[PDB]
RNA sequence: UUGACCUCAAAUCAGGUAGGAGUACCCGCUGAACUUAAGCAUAUCAAUAAGCGGAGGAAAAGAAACCAACCGGGAUUGCCUUAGUAACGGCGAGUGAAGCGGCAAAAGCUCAAAUUUGAAAUCUGGUACCUUCGGUGCCCGAGUUGUAAUUUGGAGAGGG
RNA sequence: GAUGGGGAAGCUCCGUUUCAAAGGCCUGAUUUUAUGCAGGCCACCAUCGAAAGGGAAUCCGGUUAAGAUUCCGGAACCUGG
């Protein structure tokens, strides 16, 4: 018989159930492929008279990176394609477009004998 | 329709009728056609003896 | 100029792969009416207004 | 060379997967030998075959959706007969052909006859 | 039906029981929005003689506009021309009412179509009216054949381009010698009848 | 204490729809002035340009609250013609239809107002199954403030 | 400069907290279990807006044909977990 004792002077929404979403259909149907892959995320190595010289004394393995890849994604491309472990990862855009990656490798790891175990030198 | 034939017995008005220009004019034919009608409060125990939501008139 | 975003500097690539003559090559190839480039920008004589 | 397409139909989700893989180190060592040499058109027959390679793939694999909801209603939408928009939101041929029940009747009682003058 | 005893009473907007009806709904009606939703009819005779069937699509709008002249929304009063175009306040707005509140229930609800619209109640200040709109895309529209020509797209919109009661009306579309500066469209009869005509052979 | 109704909300709840573009043609709103009147203000340009809202392959109109005054015609649209006439206009400049007749084309109709009352017979959605641009069965709901059948003025209904 | 709203035939205008039911953080409860619920609290009420305002934290030496407090060598700091 007696009501409910309010002892704020303000009525607000109550909070009610939210249901979870239980489609009768999925949106694309097709679980999409990883777009930005490990093949993808590297593209070419750069070979210039300056880029070399990193290579045989500055110890950094100079590669060309796609424009939508972090420093995340290059050091785990590294890792994944060579098993090479990254110390840092520097990248710059170029004026041209693209994006140039500078990895720096490990001591323990030559950059000199992944260059000509690949094909580049 | 069954008042006009003299065929009611009793007839049941609901006062919950928000549009009120339904109902007003149900004690008029009621008095003419010599049928006792009552008033009851609630729509809503008239849906309770038919199985309906609203059930304004019986 | 030199503190700037990726927009503006998008369109500097695309501004300089363009700022070329034509390949030798093209000249040579059936029923060409093209004898030179006629976009050539120069940055002194036309700006490119962004 | 190149991969043909009807070959590919005949391979496994895992053997196709495996393909795809050693034709992306193939794109791998020739962008390396790409720099060395002044022309390589061998680079040209090779990312077809890619392309050829998710075609197949991406075609196993929307079949198998439209078994499973073959037969039932709620398709999504890309697995739908798109056709163009303004004949989507339009009457069916079922609800076209729904007549009333009154004209349903003038129908089967009076319908158009035919008729000659000739005598 | 009991829908004939609504009808005489609805004609009798003077008597002493539509005066009262008539005050608490102007008030009810005010405090909500303009354009809101009714959950149910409350002359149910009018709409059911319009094409009102109880059942899932009919929707019901409660609509509002403002009363009064259309004043010319140039700057401060200046015309810039002739003395005839000179007057402001006096302009008075050759649609009707009924058909900017048909138009109004329009934008809103984009998913439904217009059919016919009637008075229930007005004030000085506005006027009120229960506007029906029909929801094409659901299924007992799409069937039950009285009402699936609402569902052909030719019918997009009947509230903007005068195809409802109000609309044929305001646009003035009627049988007579009275009707004969607009019978079939006023800027249909207006090209009829300047269009020179050369032929091929010329008279 | 518990179960309903009415009204109003909340949702990355279940699945559906518009919004923009084009815009020659088409349906409305809104709307000028230069020019003409040998000036100019009514008029004219013009119920036009521009602006704005909304459709289709056509749109719109449409089966009379019509035209007629006759031995009457008979939805609408298009053309020939009526006619550059009736009429409007500082009757100043200018503006200006419609009925009939000939022809192209011709196609008509249905909703409420009635008691199914000896039986809401009607419909959406969910689910299972299938000859699945759909049907049957089942379960909730919408709905008696009225969903099918019957008739809607040319008729027609209730009885014999 | 949206939204709730209020104008306007309309393109859109006003307002931005105003006649709005306008929101999210700590912890406990679980040992079928995942995150629903008991609270105790809190009503703040979009968002954009100054590479010279406010604003966490790096230095020196060496190095390139052209790059730096960003690279190298050495030595520090800050934030988050
Ligand atoms: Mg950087
Ligand atoms: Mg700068
Ligand atoms: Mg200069
Ligand atoms: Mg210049
Ligand atoms: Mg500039
Ligand atoms: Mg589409
Ligand atoms: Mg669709
Ligand atoms: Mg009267
Ligand atoms: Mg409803
Ligand atoms: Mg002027
Ligand atoms: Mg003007
Ligand atoms: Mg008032
Ligand atoms: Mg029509
Ligand atoms: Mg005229
Ligand atoms: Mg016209
Ligand atoms: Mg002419
Ligand atoms: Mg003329
Ligand atoms: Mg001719
Ligand atoms: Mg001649
Ligand atoms: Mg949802
Ligand atoms: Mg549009
Ligand atoms: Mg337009
Ligand atoms: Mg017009
Ligand atoms: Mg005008
Ligand atoms: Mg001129
Ligand atoms: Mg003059
Ligand atoms: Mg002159
Ligand atoms: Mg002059
Ligand atoms: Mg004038
Ligand atoms: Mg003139
Ligand atoms: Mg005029
Ligand atoms: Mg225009
Ligand atoms: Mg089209
Ligand atoms: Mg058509
Ligand atoms: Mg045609
Ligand atoms: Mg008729
Ligand atoms: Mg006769
Ligand atoms: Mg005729
Ligand atoms: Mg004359
Ligand atoms: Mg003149
Ligand atoms: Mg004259
Ligand atoms: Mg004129
Ligand atoms: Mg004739
Ligand atoms: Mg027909
Ligand atoms: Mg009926
Ligand atoms: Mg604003
Ligand atoms: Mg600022
Ligand atoms: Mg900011
Ligand atoms: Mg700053
Ligand atoms: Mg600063
Ligand atoms: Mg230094
Ligand atoms: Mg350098
Ligand atoms: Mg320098
Ligand atoms: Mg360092
Ligand atoms: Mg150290
Ligand atoms: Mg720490």
């Amino acid at each position: 018989k007696a009501l409910k004792v309010r002892t704020s002077a303000t009525f607000r929404l109550p909070k009610t159930l939210k249901l979870a979403r239980a489609p009768k259909y999925a949106s694309k149907a097709v679980p999409h492929y990883n777009r930005l892959d490990s093949y993808k995320v590297i593209e070419q190595p750069i070979t210039s008279e300056t880029a070399m010289k990193k290579v045989e004394d500055g110890n950094i393995l100079v590669f060309q990176v796609s424009m939508k890849a972090n420093k995340y994604q290059i050091k785990k491309a590294v890792k994944e394609l060579y098993e090479v472990d990254v110390l840092k990862v520097n990248t710059l855009v170029r004026p041209n477009g693209t994006k140039k990656a500078y990895v720096r490798l490990t001591a323990d790891y030559d950059a000199l004998d992944i260059a000509n175990r690949i094909g580049y030198i | 329709a069954l008042i006009e034939n003299k065929k009611a017995k009793l007839v049941l008005i609901a006062n919950d009728v928000d549009p009120i220009e339904l109902v007003v004019f149900l004690p008029a034919l009621c008095k003419k056609m010599g049928v006792p009608y009552a008033i009851v409060k609630g729509k809503a125990r008239l849906g309770t003896l038919v199985n309906q939501k609203t059930s304004a008139v019986a | 100029a030199a503190q700037k975003s990726f927009r503006i500097k998008q369109k500097m690539a695309k501004a300089k792969k363009q700022n070329r003559p034509l390949p030798q090559w093209i000249r040579l190839r059936t029923n060409n009416t093209i004898r030179y480039n006629a976009k050539r920008r120069n940055w002194r004589r036309t700006k490119m207004n962004i | 060379a190149g991969v043909k397409a009807y070959e590919l139909r005949t391979k496994s989700k895992e053997q196709l997967a495996s393909q795809l893989v050693d034709l992306k180190k193939e794109l791998a060592e020739l962008k390396v030998q790409k720099l060395s040499r002044p022309s390589l058109p061998k680079i040209k027959t090779v990312r077809k075959s890619i392309a050829c390679v998710l075609t197949v793939i991406n075609e196993q694999q929307r079949e198998a959706v439209r078994q499973l909801y073959k037969g039932k209603k709620y398709q999504p939408k890309d697995l739908r007969a798109k056709k163009t928009r303004a004949l989507r939101r339009a009457l069916t041929k079922f609800e076209a052909s729904q007549v009333t029940e009154k004209q349903r009747k003038k129908q089967i009682a009076f319908p158009q006859r035919k008729y000659a003058i000739k005598a | 039906g009991a829908y004939k005893y609504l009808e005489e009473l609805q004609r009798k907007k003077q008597s002493d029981v539509l005066r009262f009806l008539q005050r608490v709904r102007v008030w009810e009606y005010r405090q909500k929005n303009v354009i809101h939703r009714a959950a149910r009819p409350t002359r149910p005779d009018k709409a059911r003689r319009l094409g009102y069937k109880a059942k899932q699509g009919f929707v019901i709008y409660r609509v509002r506009v403002r009363r009064g002249n259309r004043k010319r929304p140039v700057p401060k009063g200046a015309t810039y021309g002739k003395p005839t175009n000179q007057g402001v306040n006096e302009l008075k707005y050759q649609r009707s009412l009924r058909a900017t509140a048909e138009e109004r229930v329009g934008r809103r609800a984009a998913n439904l179509r217009v059919l016919n619209s009637y008075w229930v109640n007005q004030d000085s200040t506005y006027k009120y009216f229960e506007v029906i709109l029909v929801d094409p895309q659901h299924k007992a529209i799409r069937r039950d054949a009285r009402y699936n020509w609402i569902c052909d797209p030719v019918h997009k919109h009947r509230e903007a381009r005068g195809l409802t009661a109000t609309g044929k009306k305001s646009r003035g579309i009627n049988k007579g010698h009275k009707f004969n500066n607009t019978k079939a469209g006023r800027r249909k009869t207006w090209k009829r009848q300047n269009t020179l005509s050369l032929w091929r052979y010329r008279k």
